[PDB]
């Protein structure tokens, strides 16, 4: 048991789901049709991969997942794509008319027509589970569905499943790849209304992933295909603890205990290594020390901020592949003396480690080099509030002139909801300030 | 959201409509009968936006051809793609309007309006998911100016949650010397400010100046002006008519473009009338604007740029950053990241690389002030009111139309003067 | 106390949500009710214009 149900909302959520599920399939030896030859127990099982995959009596290993979007064209490409046989038709749920980059339409107008259906389909997956652990919600901050429908869904999931855990993989917006001028509004609105209902949220800054694809992978103009493949590697590093069997493998919930010191302070900074091209990887084996050192280089972060000009409340290292504790400990001792890792006075400074022996996998015809070892650092640093600050500033510039506010008000929202959301973010920024202050 | 319902009203509206349909039928690989003869699957992927699929794999426009004057029915039916239109969708009146707005809006066009609404409802009911409406018309005439704005207000009543878009042709003394055109435009603007989600100001003064100075033609016909409008209309509908990874419809794009409901009057532009830095400098230049206004006399609230052809996207990203850096004062600081760009693989017929420009600039007041000056020249001496007050109108309504357009200009100025701190 | 507080959170989430979704449906309907009432006011004005043509002949 300890099942985990993934929910993929909007274009960014859906397309990241494809990258993730294609990647899990390759990691677990599950074929496109859903068969898994190495799995001898047909119809069911208690194995580690069963946390994300239910089994049919016909040997099909089916993702414990729901894909929701308010228009058909993105989910249609899963229905007709390589992995069409992997999902039951009822897992793939589409509306006709999208939220139009408007939180109001996603949360109220269009979203209320599909919300009961979506919960019914999540319920059929929940009833398959003997010991459901929680949900992983993949969505953008910027999209109308990504922001509005997610919030609505999270609100309803708190009603129907109580305090059962809910993790987010939130896509934080960047002007290089976005086409929506109102994302700052959608972001602040969804961040506000979801805050009470999420237990942990891993933000991914599209700009951070954009710069990594340019710099490390030498891709001139990265597409979503380029970004999502990288994102799925980071998501796989974080969920690998749930999906694999291991003697030195620490569970994700055990990291969460260390990562969330107060309910609202639930936004870990993610950092991944190595992101390297096949050309550069050739005759270039990267040790445990080199990839561990790469975690403290801020060019490798999933969110653009500076931890060095902030304070640490937790540091977790999720290794995968050819890694043994001896090397990790040596590498950490080297980093402690050589780098800017200042903790708050109320936390202990020790780094927490997890190791999965199953090495990282690459999608065929990808950009990433296949490497023997890899690492994902999850840290809780006050520095991540910078991402809130940049986004809260963009919100204020527009909201002062009520630019675009009529579209939201036209679909039923009040100005009260805007300022209420901004004040919560003002408090959130203030909270991250307060935790860094020394005790008295 | 996929199906858009086209409506062409009056002489101007029907001819620019006819050209619009010639160009996109060519681009999509549709011949005058209405059969697919192309090669790329991208031509058919979003064909349903403008075409209905009839029996025997026949693609038929979702167009509603409307006029009070017959004769315009013949010219469209005799033209290159005259056969392709649906015969029942032709809804033509009797005695015309004769460049009178109150005839189109209140009396003679009001009698024809319910027979048009029947064709709209029949087309709209068959749409799997109707997104909105586009109206091609002039604002200087009688039918397209007046009955076109009555259609807008009547379509709004039965479809309040659908997008209403207009390619509204602004009148100019250099192209047409009919004296009452300033009255017609000002009355139409009073409707358009209230009842449309976004209006393309295709300006006949700018089209004359382009045709004269750039294209080298000494005295241009309506055929010359329309070559530019059909190039523009093809450009600004490329985002709906082709994919690729972009997932945009009339509402999404109206949400990103229209920061205030009344300020939905855009400045179109095309290039060339070539390398990527040249395209990018050309489309932002005042000479390429299909509205006769200078960007540098105001500020951009939002901009949409749409490139077409095989070209390096890295280079397009660098060049669009370049012009925003170099022209920083001409984009309002209080809307971040307000210039957006899409690239389409498929170029238009003839050109290997083209760019199309859509801009919501506060400089558009230069177009409304010009009309307002021509308007107030006539109105303050009560000239030619017997045309309008005879058909039933009051002077009060003439004063309201002037005041609404002066408020529109005042508001464009307010946000042009606005600052962040 | 652990049950009480978990129920409290389910309770108040449910009530907060129902209050917002109702308040929104009031607003969006009042917005569309005003838009149609302005459009119906034009039909009443266009009936006075068509009468003032006939009552001036
Ligand atoms: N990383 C990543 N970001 C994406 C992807 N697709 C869209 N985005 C980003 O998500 C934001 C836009 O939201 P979408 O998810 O496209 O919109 P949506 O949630 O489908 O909502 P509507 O389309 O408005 O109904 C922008 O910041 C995009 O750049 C993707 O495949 N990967
Ligand atoms: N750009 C362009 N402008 C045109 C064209 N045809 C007419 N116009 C302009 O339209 C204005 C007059 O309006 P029309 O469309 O002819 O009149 P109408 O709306 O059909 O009204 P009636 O003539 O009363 O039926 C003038 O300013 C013309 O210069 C055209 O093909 N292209
Ligand atoms: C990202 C990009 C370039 C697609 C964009 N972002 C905001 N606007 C646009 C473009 C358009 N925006 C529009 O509003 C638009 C209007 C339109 C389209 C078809 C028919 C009538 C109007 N046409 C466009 O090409
Ligand atoms: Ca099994
Ligand atoms: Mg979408
Ligand atoms: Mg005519």
């Amino acid at each position: 048991m300890r099942e985990c149900i993934s929910i993929h909302v909007g274009q960014a959520g859906v397309q990241i789901g494809n990258a993730c599920w294609e990647l899990y399939c390759l990691e677990h030896g599950i074929q496109p049709d859903g068969q898994m030859p190495s799995d001898k127990t047909i119809g069911g099982g208690d194995d580690s991969f069963n946390t994300f995959f239910s089994e049919t009596g016909a040997g099909k290993h089916v993702p414990r997942a729901v894909f929701v979007d308010l228009e058909p064209t993105v989910i249609d490409e899963v229905r007709t794509g390589t992995y069409r046989q992997l999902f039951h038709p009822e897992q793939l749920i589409t509306g006709k008319e999208d939220a139009a980059n408007n939180y109001a339409r996603g949360h109220y107008t269009i979203g209320k027509e599909i919300i009961d259906l979506v919960l019914d389909r999540i319920r059929k997956l929940a009833d398959q589970c003997t010991g459901l652990q929680g949900f992983l919600v993949f969505h953008s901050f910027g999209g109308g569905t990504g922001s509005g429908f997610t919030s609505l869904l999270m609100e309803r999931l708190s009603v129907d499943y109580g305090k059962k855990s809910k993790l987010e993989f939130s896509i934080y917006p960047a002007p290089q790849v976005s086409t929506a001028v109102v994302e700052p509004y959608n972001s602040i609105l969804t961040t506000h209304t979801t805050l009470e209902h999420s237990d942990c949220a891993f933000m991914v800054d599209n700009e951070a992933i954009y710069d990594i694809c340019r710099r490390n992978l030498d891709i001139e103009r990265p597409t979503y295909t380029n970004l999502n493949r990288l994102i799925s590697q980071i998501v796989s590093s974080i969920t690998a603890s749930l999906r694999f069997d291991g003697a030195l493998n620490v569970d994700l919930t055990e990291f969460q205990t260390n990562l969330v010191p107060y309910p609202r302070i639930h936004f870990p900074l993610a950092t991944y290594a190595p992101v390297i091209s096949a050309e550069k990887a050739y005759h270039e084996q990267l040790s445990v020390a080199e990839i561990t050192n790469a975690c403290f280089e801020p060019a490798n972060q999933m969110v653009k901020c500076d931890p060095r000009h902030g304070k640490y409340m937790a540091c977790c290292l999720l290794y995968r592949g050819d890694v043994v504790p001896k090397d990790v400990n040596a590498a950490i001792a080297t980093i402690k003396t050589k780098r800017s890792i200042q903790f708050v006075d109320w936390c202990p400074t020790g780094f927490k480690v997890g190791i999965n022996y199953q090495p990282p996998t690459v999608v065929p015809g990808g950009d990433l080099a296949k490497v023997q070892r890899a690492v994902c650092m999850l840290s809780n640093t006050t520095a991540i509030a910078e991402a809130w600050a940049r986004l809260d500033h963009k919100f204020d510039l527009m909201y002062a002139k009520r630019a675009f506010v009529h579209w939201y008000v036209g679909e039923g929202m009040e100005e009260g909801e805007f300022s209420e959301a901004r004040e919560d973010m003002a408090a959130l920024e203030k909270d991250y300030e307060e935790v860094g202050v020394d005790s008295v | 959201m996929r199906e858009i319902v086209h409506i062409q009203a009056g002489q101007c509206g029907n001819q620019i409509g006819a050209k619009f349909w010639e160009v996109i039928s060519d681009e999509h690989g549709i011949d005058p009968t209405g059969s697919y003869h192309g090669d790329s699957d991208l031509q058919l992927e979003r064909i349903n936006v403008y075409y209905n699929e009839a029996t025997g794999n026949k693609y038929v426009p979702r167009a509603i051809l409307v006029d009070l004057e017959p004769g315009t029915m013949d010219s469209v039916r005799s033209g290159p793609f005259g056969q392709i239109f649906r015969p029942d969708n032709f809804v033509f009146g009797q005695s015309g309007a004769g460049n009178n707005w109150a005839k189109g809006h209140y009396t003679e066009g009001a009698e024809l309006v319910d027979s048009v609404l029947d064709v709209v409802r029949k087309e709209s009911e068959s749409c799997d998911c109707l997104q909105g409406f586009q109206l091609t018309h002039s604002l200087g005439g009688g039918t397209g100016s007046g009955m076109g704005t009555l259609l807008i207000s009547k379509i709004r009543e039965e479809y309040p949650d659908r997008i209403m878009n207009t390619f509204s042709v602004m009148p100019s003394p250099k192209v047409s010397d009919t004296v009452v055109e300033p009255y017609n435009a000002t009355l139409s603007v009073h409707q358009l400010v209230e009842n449309t989600d976004e209006t393309y100001c295709i300006d006949n003064e700018a089209l004359y100046d382009i045709c004269f100075r750039t294209l080298k033609l000494t005295t241009p016909t309506y055929g010359d002006l329309n070559h530019l409008v059909s190039a523009t209309m093809s450009g600004v509908t490329t985002c709906l008519r082709f994919p690729g990874q972009l997932n945009a419809d009339l509402r999404k794009l109206a949400v990103n473009m229209v920061p205030f409901p009344r300020l939905h009057f855009f400045m179109p532009g095309f290039a060339p009338l070539l390398t990527v830095p040249e395209l990018t400098q050309q489309m932002f230049d005042s000479k390429n604007m299909m509205a006769a206004c200078d960007p540098r006399h105001g500020r951009y609230l939002t901009v949409a740029a749409i490139f077409r052809g095989r070209m390096s996207m890295k280079e397009v990203d660098e060049q669009m950053l370049n012009v925003q850096n170099k022209n920083s004062s001409y984009f309002v600081e209080w809307i971040p990241n307000n210039v957006k760009t899409a690239v389409c693989d498929i170029p238009p017929r003839g050109l290997k690389m083209s760019a199309t420009f859509i801009g919501n600039s506060t400089a558009i007041q230069e177009l409304f002030k010009r009309i307002s000056e021509q308007f107030t020249a006539m109105f303050r001496r009560k000239a030619f009111l017997h045309w309008y007050t005879g058909e039933g109108m009051d002077e009060m309504e003439f004063t309201e139309a002037e005041s609404n357009m002066n408020d529109l200009v005042s508001e464009y100025q307010q946000y042009q003067d606005a600052t962040a701190d | 106390k652990a049950i009480e507080e978990n129920n409290n959170f389910i309770k108040m989430a449910k009530e907060k949500l129902a209050q917002k979704m109702e308040s929104n449906k009031e607003n969006r309907e009042a917005h569309l009710a005003a838009m149609l009432e302005r459009l119906q006011e034009k039909d009443k004005h266009a009936e006075e214009v068509r009468k003032n043509k006939e009552l001036k002949e």
